[PDB]
């Protein structure tokens, strides 16, 4: 059958844009990638790897109150800070198969990606969706079957401060 | 040491048993509130993760 | 004896009050976001006297 | 070129591309617009970008009970004003779009509009849904960094009054 | 003197401790119950603003 209403472009003459854009940001120390920022939800809650890697010193000095049991954030940052960062976060997406790797599957309580990269600092990078919401931020993960199983804090319309699979690195 | 008649007779607390040793007594109250607000805070992070 | 107790009630008040401000704000955060609704703010009050 | 439902003729007699009201009145100070009155429901709840600019003197001072530490008037206005009154808001809509400009997009909780708007002179105009339900009416707003967060009074469902991400400033 | 006798010892409220001086008494209490309700009606208000 057919489209019988469009409310967008009807049509297209080739691809040259992408689907979503990224907004990260890499965080350094001692001039290394040791993580990534961004300062996303109404409160604000990345730290937990870009503890000691600084985004801009100010910033860092600024912002801690923290529940530091679980390494999460519940301070907030400047609107200046907050719309150079991915968009923010209030419900989860779970139709998303895009950010960085070409599938994620929510089942089973876990996060699952295909076997990928789990090199030093890939560590706080957000998983960001065709809307990039962010739903959960990456402590680490560990590589079985197939997959790559996920550790994550998370903070949607759902959230567990910090949760692990059985088996981990420290990514 | 005003002085005000007591007792001098039964507990050890040197006026022994007054007004006065029961007043500065009366501090055994401040350890049991500390006590009530750790145990709640300690058993509610617990309750957290499990409620999500 | 008694004036080195008062001291104790305060100091075990304030240190624990502290760490007891860091498990409000996690509480309902997690429980069920806990983003825009009124039931941070009940326990947010006793939090933000707590840090400051 | 049939579609789903008609909602035009084929013809510029029917159109999908309003983007105004007439309910709408500017109202005058110094030469000036410095806001826009429409008289809002039947309680009225207008005063708030407009109480320093107001419409008329004489409807004022008539009807002005208040709650100023929100800036919310409630009062009923005679069968002559209410003839040509705004619709009376007591729901909330979720998502918006129109309002004068192209985008109120209300997610996160909050609305955002592109860099370029929350000038006034402009201010004043209700935030629409294609039905004139009036969630809040648009007082000013301050910029993020690449979108602009808003000043609002709201009054639908819910009160909540001057949803806005920390602190703006009316303008 | 209240005209109906009163007689009580060792403070005298000028009709001394009896029933109908507690009864006229009663008056400074008013304020003060609704008081505690008045701060109440205005804070609940507050909390939904509050919450964003």
């Amino acid at each position: 059958p057919t489209q019988k209403k469009k409310s967008k472009p009807g049509k297209r003459m080739r691809n040259c844009m992408k689907i979503e854009n990224d907004c990260i940001f890499p965080v350094m120390l001692d001039g290394k990638v040791n993580g990534y920022a961004c300062l996303v939800g109404d409160k604000v809650m990345k730290p937990a790897h870009v503890k000691g890697t600084i985004d801009n010193p100010e910033l860092a000095k600024l912002t801690f109150k923290k529940s530091s049991k679980y390494d999460l954030e519940c301070a907030q940052v400047p609107v200046c800070m907050k719309s150079d960062a991915s968009k923010f976060t209030h419900e989860k997406p779970e139709g998303h198969y895009n950010w960085h790797h070409g599938a994620v599957q929510f089942s089973n309580g876990r996060f699952t990606i295909p076997t990928g990269s789990g090199k030093p600092g890939d560590s706080g990078r957000p998983i960001f969706d065709n809307t990039g919401k962010v739903v959960a931020i990456v402590l680490g993960g560990a590589n079985e079957g197939a997959r790559t199983a996920l550790s994550v804090v998370t903070w949607n319309k759902d959230m567990v401060t910090r949760i692990t699979p059985e088996e981990s690195v420290e990514w | 040491k005003d002085i005000v008649p007591y007792a001098a007779k039964n507990d050890a607390e040197f006026p022994s048993i007054s007004t006065t040793a029961w007043q500065w007594l009366a501090t055994t109250s401040g350890p049991l509130t500390i006590l009530v607000v750790a145990i709640i805070v300690v058993v509610v992070v617990s309750i957290v993760v499990c409620a999500r | 004896a008694s004036l080195g107790l008062l001291i104790v009630i305060s100091s075990g008040f304030s240190c624990f009050l502290c760490s007891v401000a860091r498990t409000k704000c996690l509480t309902p955060y997690q429980l069920a976001p806990g983003a825009q609704l009124p039931t941070f703010i009940a326990l947010l009050c006793c939090a933000k006297s707590a840090r400051a």
